[PDB]
């Protein structure tokens, strides 16, 4: 999951002029970290939903193979996986968008 | 005698509404060496696309555009690129170049596709730079360079091929008439060098510099008034190109490589340790 | 390691005009696949060297 941070870093890097027009409309320096990190953890959670979905697919897949082996749901582990996806999400998205918060609108606009 | 180019009744057409439009119609043209031809005409007339024929970007599927007496229709597009190394040395208004390379490398590139020792062609390139009057600028990034000098780099870049044929997108339009028409005078020098050159412009004024204006409209001219060696050299030279591309993103490279490193290190880790406890 | 492909895809996506200037100088269609894939596997191997190095550190 770590490289996703690199991905987002790239995406934001692409947004540099967009970052400048957003600061141009008076966005708070926090706000970019907000929206970006939220999008990142969003990806983490939707990927966690499709992920747990596929995991359940594997679960029934193992219901298909029952040499006495038995399925058993552990919902607490499910929610822990969710929160884990979340904390990894903030863990990855925090710093780069913090650096984005560091940025001046000026350089984000005038630069070519 | 026979002109090195023979564009007779050649025309492109491209689909729109699932039918090809009249971007071009049958045109007769012939070209000698040392020609300095303007491409005057309305913008979007496909005279740019016609230049793409001159660039052999695509077969027109009409006429017989006989480069050196050889029609474009017969030869491979890769063979057309071989012709490009053999002849063509294109130059644009926007002076496109890698931000990556030093200007010497930006000139270095076309002959890389040729099979040749690097140092020799580097010396040739330095000769091309002194021909540009440029020397100190050699190590600079194009971003560090002034635009007219960058265009000069496009010229030397054309020159490394020998510049036997030269298309030219708006040579002077990106900048002042000073350095612009100056470079145009260098174009007159290459004309004096006898290599064929062909500027393209909708502007008559810059076209006045050319010895042969030719206006096109409605798809036709309204008038014509006068090796594995490079694979291993690819390995090391694009090794350097790789180092530079990584230099473009050292941090991204860092996260990427780390993503590799933790992986493989964990591989050998668990393999060896599990094997050892197993022992 | 899979996302590295996404990374390179992005990088090349950035190179689009560079791709055009490279085709402009008559590069073979194979050649871009050559240089790019070689660069990628290069990253894989240097990351494999630092990786095995760290693994030995763990050893």
């Amino acid at each position: 999951g770590i490289g996703v941070m690199n991905i987002m870093l790239v995406s934001v890097t692409e947004r540099t002029r967009e970052i400048g027009i957003r600061m141009a409309v008076g966005a708070r320096a926090s706000d970019v970290l907000q929206q970006f990190l939220i999008e990142a953890v969003l990806v983490c959670l939707v990927g966690g939903a499709l992920g747990i979905t596929l995991s359940l697919l594997i679960a029934f897949t193992l219901q298909l193979f029952l040499p006495g082996w038995e399925i058993g749901f552990s919902p607490l582990a499910l929610l822990l996986a969710f929160l884990c996806s979340t904390v990894t999400g903030i863990l990855f998205g925090w710093l780069p968008a913090r650096n984005a918060a560091r940025l001046d609108p000026v350089d984000a606009l005038a630069r070519e | 005698m026979t002109p090195l180019l023979e564009l007779k009744d050649i025309r492109r057409s491209y689909p729109a509404g699932d039918e090809q439009v009249e971007v071009l119609k049958g045109i007769s043209l012939d070209i000698y060496a040392g020609e300095m031809v303007a491409i005057v005409g309305a913008s979007g007339s496909g005279k740019s696309t016609l230049m793409n024929i001159l660039g052999c970007l695509d077969k027109a599927t009409s006429g017989t555009y006989r480069v050196a007496g050889q029609d474009v229709a017969t030869l491979d597009a890769d063979a057309l690129a071989q012709l490009r190394r053999e002849h063509f040395g294109f130059i644009f208004q926007r002076y496109h170049l890698l931000s990556h390379l030093t200007a010497e490398q930006n000139v270095e590139v076309p002959a890389v596709y040729a099979g040749l020792e690097r140092k020799q062609r580097l010396l040739r390139a330095q000769e091309l730079l002194q021909r540009l009057g440029l020397e100190d600028r050699t190590e600079y990034y194009p971003a560090q360079l002034s635009g007219g000098q960058q265009q000069r780099v496009s010229i030397a870049r054309a020159l490394m091929n020998g510049g036997q044929v030269i298309l030219a997108d708006e040579p002077t339009g990106a900048l002042d008439s000073h350095s612009g028409e100056e470079v145009m005078a260098i174009l007159h020098q290459l004309r004096d060098r006898g290599h064929t050159v062909i500027i393209v412009t909708h502007d008559p004024q810059v076209a006045a510099q050319a010895e042969r204006v030719i206006e096109i409209r409605d798809g036709e001219i309204v008038r014509n008034p006068p090796g594995w060696r490079q694979f291993v050299s690819g390995f090391n030279e694009a090794l350097t190109m790789a180092w530079r591309a990584l230099a473009a993103n050292k941090m991204r490279t860092l996260l990427t490589m780390l993503g590799i490193i933790i992986g493989i290190a964990s591989v050998v880790s668990i393999v060896v340790v599990g094997d050892a406890a197993k022992q």
